[PDB]
């Protein structure tokens, strides 16, 4: 029967790993010698069972790692040393008190969570629609200075948050709010992580309403925040697991539902959030590693950027070995940038250190166009749905053209990070001078 | 419609097994026997 427990460890859902500790203790509680005498020799099933309460000890979720704290000096000091004990049954139990026979408030069509769900969907929509009138009155530029201010620390990553003048710059284990409407900080945060580790991406997650934030950290972890925009509140984790070994690259699919990840590995993975279990598991085919992934909603085709060069095309409907469905090869050099735009028809953008930014079609094995800025980028972003594309230079230059390649606007500064406002036009860049700051319509 | 396209996106983590804190339901003082 021992033999289960290993398996499980792969699962996201804390309260399982949380259970799994415990059931680790309740197994070893009968048969403590031979883990004392393995422990004291460190310091095959029950090799790999001390593996497994080694890599729970390690979890990123603190229930998780205190009790693997606490059971731990059972073995290693060996009379019952520790005591373990989890309230899941009685809360589950919990469920018979509440009324059964009634239809509860939040289903009627009059009560405050209905209109306050409806008020801000009108608000994301109405910015939304905004864009479109904003951009097709002829092309808006960016010569207004909004914000721009100083930080402690350089500015990692810099993300807009999607219905609310604010961002969020996040460091190799910070974060702090910002809004450029105001010019003011809204609120300082530390990420936890220690100092072996760094943050590898930052992202925002349920924009429509009740947003929260996702951090990845190298160790291949990834960690999810609450209540960060109150300023009279905490914020508060929501979830947090490490499921993998650029180090560690994330995608979400808010319409999809879904999570992806890969790293410095020919392996990416699959999790969906509701059942907390990995749903595919699919190996890169080539024999590279991945830099850089982004896929499609709700459809099939996943792209990726390999170390040798390549880009690869995935149809993730299919077997593994029927996956792989196109392959670019064009750049001699590594891939510093690929992206696939979401737009009626599929188009894929790529960079490489050669400095061609090419332009190429599902269904052509050939770049549609080709454009340079400079060999070698610091930062490249590309507008949702406009005709827009934002390129800085480690020479202080930075521009924003048209696809065409037609300048819209030029600027001079060392630029670290740089984005664009997915709705309404603007601009953030962040140097490596801890200076940030943003540019907005005229 | 995009108030359409925000009640189709799903709510990822929004159930009661994260949201609320995971306890032991608190005892009574009963006194009927």
């Amino acid at each position: 029967v021992a033999m289960m427990l290993a398996q499980l460890v792969s699962d996201g859902s804390p309260m399982v790993r949380k259970e799994l500790v415990v059931a680790l203790s309740h197994l070893v509680v009968q048969y403590e010698s031979n883990f004392c005498t393995v422990a004291l020799q460190f310091i095959s099933v029950y090799t790999q069972i001390w593996r497994v309460l080694l890599h729970l000890a390690a979890d990123p979720y603190p229930e998780v790692s205190d009790v693997a704290m606490k059971v731990l000096n059972s073995i290693a000091y060996k009379f019952i040393s520790a005591t373990v004990q989890t309230g899941f049954c009685d809360w589950s139990a919990r469920y018979f008190a509440q009324p059964v026979m009634k239809i509860p408030e939040e289903h009627d069509l009059e009560s405050q969570i209905r209109k306050e769900r409806e008020w801000r969907f009108l608000r994301n929509s109405r910015v939304r629609r905004q864009a479109q009138q904003v951009i097709q009155k002829g092309i808006t530029r960016l010569d207004d200075q909004i914000f721009l201010n100083r930080n402690p620390g350089v500015p990692s990553v810099v993300k807009f948050h999607p219905f609310t003048p604010c961002i969020a710059v996040a460091d190799k284990d910070s974060i702090c709010f910002w809004d450029w409407e105001k010019g003011e900080k809204l609120d300082y945060f530390h990420n936890g992580n220690p100092r072996y580790t760094r943050v590898t991406a930052m992202e925002y997650l349920n924009g429509q309403d009740c947003s929260l934030l996702l951090t990845a950290t190298d160790d291949g972890a990834i960690r999810v925040w609450k209540n960060f925009a109150d300023l009279e509140k905490n914020p508060e984790m929501v979830t947090a697991w490490q499921g993998l070994s650029a180090g560690m690259v994330v995608d979400w699919e808010q319409e999809t539902g879904l999570l992806m990840s890969s790293g410095d590995v020919r392996i990416v993975r699959i999790w969906d959030t509701d059942r907390e279990m990995k749903v595919q598991d699919i190996p890169t085919g080539a024999d590279s590693c991945v830099t850089s992934l982004s896929c499609d909603s709700h459809r099939s085709l996943i792209v990726a950027g390999l170390g040798d060069g390549s880009i690869r095309v995935y149809d993730r409907r299919m077997a593994l070995s029927e996956c792989r469905v196109m392959t670019y090869r064009e750049h001699t050099a590594w891939v510093v940038k690929a992206s696939l735009q979401k737009r009626p028809d599929g188009h894929i953008v790529s960079v490489s250190v050669n400095g061609d930014v090419r332009i190429f079609d599902p269904r052509m094995p050939e770049s549609v166009n080709v454009l340079q800025i400079v060999k070698g980028l610091t930062a490249l972003d590309i507008h949702p749905q406009a005709d827009l594309i934002a390129c800085g230079s480690v020479n202080q230059f930075t521009a924003i053209y048209n696809s065409s390649g037609e300048l819209i606007n030029n600027i001079k500064y060392a630029i670290s990070c740089l984005a664009f406002h997915p709705h309404w036009p603007h601009l953030a860049v962040g140097s490596n001078d801890y200076y940030i700051s943003v540019y907005s319509v005229e | 419609e995009a108030d359409l396209t925000d009640w189709n996106l799903p709510l990822a983590f929004m159930k009661k097994r994260h949201c609320e804190k995971i306890e032991g339901s608190k005892s009574l003082a009963q006194s009927w026997r």
